[PDB]
């Protein structure tokens, strides 16, 4: 999609890059 | 002081720690409670994966903070 | 040193790299293995896009770390 802000995973808090749609640490989806 | 560690299965572990404790020290305290070797643990706090060799105080981890425990395979 | 790269289709490839290999060399290895021109590769590790002119050490990438290949975002570089 479009570039936007880094996002904190709501499961583990990790601050993820916006090009990833699942958390780099725990694989939970950004969108739910 | 107490901190809390939440597992990805939603259990909350209570730990007794000091600001000068290292991340490795914290992992050892988690092993005492959970059986998980430190080399299988990742700790996440305030968006960051915590590094061994640093202290809680280096990360500004204050009393009553919650860390998140993410498991990994032991690195070879 | 081995590192992993999650590819665009969901598979994971293993690369053999120098401990402080350059990002350019890493992209060259990915091109050989996967076919993606380095200019089309975007690699993420620890929430950050890896940059040309840096090395794996700049990012604390170590044995058995996993990098993620992604597409360019509109508004990203
Ligand atoms: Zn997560």
């Amino acid at each position: 999609g479009h570039m936007g802000a880094q996002w904190n995973c709501t499961a583990c808090t990790f601050l993820n890059h916006p090009a990833l749609i699942r958390c780099e640490q725990c694989e939970m989806p950004r969108h739910f | 002081m107490q901190i809390f560690v939440k597992t990805l299965t939603g259990k909350t572990i209570t730990l007794e720690v000091e600001p000068s404790d290292t991340i490795e020290n914290v992992k050892a305290k988690i092993q005492d409670k959970e059986g998980i070797p430190p080399d299988q643990q990742r700790l996440i706090f305030a968006g960051k994966q915590l590094e061994d060799g640093r202290t809680l105080s280096d990360y500004n981890i204050q009393r009553e903070s919650t860390l998140h425990l993410v498991l990994r395979l032991r690195g070879g």
